[PDB]
């Protein structure tokens, strides 16, 4: 608080803190009040906070279907060395987990997937076009209110929230991070594509395709399926930046996934290449034989 | 192409940042157009003196008009608003943003950093952090890309247009007309006045009104009206440029 919004339920706590939920009194709609702390410099609002938030508002005027809208923003608490900024948001009713959990399907469908994915890539390709790249691409940060929609969420935010690790938290659900995201810290756009195939698989029809914990543990977990790349496909440089220790080979896709189609295997492979360059494009994917 | 898709979006966003042409009547009590004239021209000198990125000034004026559209303000507190709008405009557009202290220096330290920073949240919050707004310059470049003119020529057009845009920004016109119009009217006045001095050269002038209004999707009489308004503003600089004595 405070804001010309009246909260209710509390749809989540996680990385971006508590994500409570409110109504818009003089609009009569639902709103997802998130929030963040930033430092009150001697030069006022963090230059990088004003710029980042500002850009997220430079989007609501595209009205793109498969992305959520930053509806409003408010810097509430000023105090020497800290300002609190509530990010008012568009409010979906449920997420991709609550979607795949309330799952009637025993394994299927595929046209509730092929569309649903060809959709997912859309919002991603948009956000990318505008130079936005997502960190926490997850079933938490994917959603649909009803009628099927797929409004991507918590986009960009990573930059705005750099001040979070002054709490050094929290969940760190590193199930989806790219082979670079914590083998280094590249924060490239392709790393945002990796997280796609990890959701692409998890949809058939279970739980995380690579959930573990340790950076290297997941890194090795990953090699199990794809196969350890020989050089020169091997980078640097820091943060227990292990070289090749456990030596492995290329394992079939449909193997541990029941069960990808002719292409569904081959595409998820293009998606999940190790080398971010010969990876796949957010768009070129969005028009593969798999459609 | 992506010309239209972006341009379409530019125009949408343009309308989400539009001020009220009525704010002096409806919102403001103390503040009058002549005072805004003084702050705008004060802001322009700062941007010039400080060699700011040229899109800073017209961006701050947008902020100022959209705020006066939302908040009543004591005249004593207008200059402070000018300052803040530049503070945020600069932070948005500059690799080396203006300093709050450097800004107050320009008021002869009439205002203070602490005040400035209180305003920044005022301003930013009133505008709902919708600050990556459009400027006339954003459109000028666009129109310029669509035009068959040698880079040498586009440089001169670009120069003159941005003069006009500044003229407009210190005028109430800027409140009535969105940057798209302001950009087109300025390009139209620029290219046309260049076609005169150098006939058979800036021949993009030829029915440029209809052309640019075809792009903006606007009544070409408004662009004609706008163009004239600008051409007059320019003349009114005949007065200022000389009377500095008494």
């Amino acid at each position: 608080a405070t804001s010309r919004y009246e909260p209710v339920a509390e749809i989540g706590v996680g990385a971006y803190g508590t994500v409570y939920k409110a109504r818009d009194p003089h609009s009569g709609h639902f709103v997802a009040l998130k929030s963040v702390r930033v430092p009150n410099g001697e030069e006022g609002l963090p230059i990088s906070t004003v710029r980042e938030v500002a850009l997220l508002r430079r989007l609501e005027a595209f009205e793109h279907p498969n992305v959520v809208r930053l509806m409003d923003v408010c810097a509430t608490s000023r105090t020497d060395r800290e300002i609190k900024v509530t990010l008012v948001f568009e409010h979906v009713d449920q997420d991709l987990r609550t979607y795949l959990d309330k799952a009637p399907p025993p394994g299927l469908p595929a046209e509730t997937i092929k569309d649903l994915m060809r959709q997912f890539l859309r919002g991603l390709d948009f956000l990318h076009a505008n130079c936005i790249v997502h960190r926490d691409l997850k079933p938490e940060n994917i959603l649909v209110t009803s009628g099927g929609t797929v409004k991507l969420a918590d986009f960009g935010l990573a930059r705005i929230y750099s001040y979070q690790m002054a709490l050094a938290p929290v969940v760190v659900t590193l199930w989806y991070r790219a082979p670079e995201v914590l083998l280094q810290s590249t924060y490239a756009t392709p790393v945002d594509m990796w997280s796609v195939g990890c959701i692409f698989a998890e949809m058939f029809r279970r739980k995380p395709l690579f959930c573990g914990n340790s950076e290297a543990d997941q890194l090795g977990k990953i090699f199990d399926l794809i196969g350890l790349p020989p050089e020169d496909d091997w980078p640097r440089d820091v943060s227990l930046p292990r070289g090749a220790f456990p030596p492995r080979g290329p394992r079939p896709v449909q193997s541990v996934v029941p069960e990808m189609e002719e292409s569904g295997a081959q595409l998820l492979l293009e998606m999940l290449t190790f080398n971010p360059h010969k990876r796949i494009s957010a768009f070129r994917a969005l028009q593969h034989s798999y459609l | 192409l992506l010309n239209d898709r972006v341009l379409r979006a530019m125009l949408k966003a343009e309308e989400t940042c539009a001020p009220s042409v009525s704010y002096f009547k409806c919102v403001q009590k103390e503040v009058l157009p002549s005072m805004r004239k003084i702050v705008a021209t004060w802001m322009l000198e700062v941007c010039e003196e400080q060699k700011c990125e040229e899109e800073v000034f017209p961006l701050a004026m947008n902020y100022l008009d959209r705020f006066l559209s939302l908040e009543p303000v004591k005249k004593s507190r207008l200059q402070l608003l000018g300052a803040t709008c530049m503070f945020v405009a600069s932070k948005m557009k500059e690799t080396i943003p203006l300093t709050a202290e450097k800004l107050c220096i320009y008021t002869d330290n009439s205002i203070r950093p602490e005040e400035l920073l209180q305003m920044e949240l005022l301003l930013v919050n009133k505008l709902k952090w919708n600050l990556a707004a459009m400027t006339p310059h954003d459109f000028i470049e666009h129109f310029l890309s669509k035009m068959p003119e040698a880079e040498e020529n586009k440089q001169i057009i670009r120069k003159h247009a941005q003069t006009f845009v500044a003229l407009c920004a210190t005028d109430v016109k800027f409140i009535s007309n969105p940057p798209s119009m302001v950009a087109a009217g300025s390009v139209v006045a620029a290219v046309q006045g260049l076609n005169l001095r150098s006939p058979n050269n800036f021949l993009s002038y030829y029915r440029l009104t209809r052309f640019l209004s075809r792009v903006i999707k606007c009544d070409p009489d408004c662009l004609r009206a706008c163009q004239e308004q600008i051409e007059a503003l320019l003349e009114s600089s005949l007065r200022q440029a000389q009377q500095n004595m008494d």
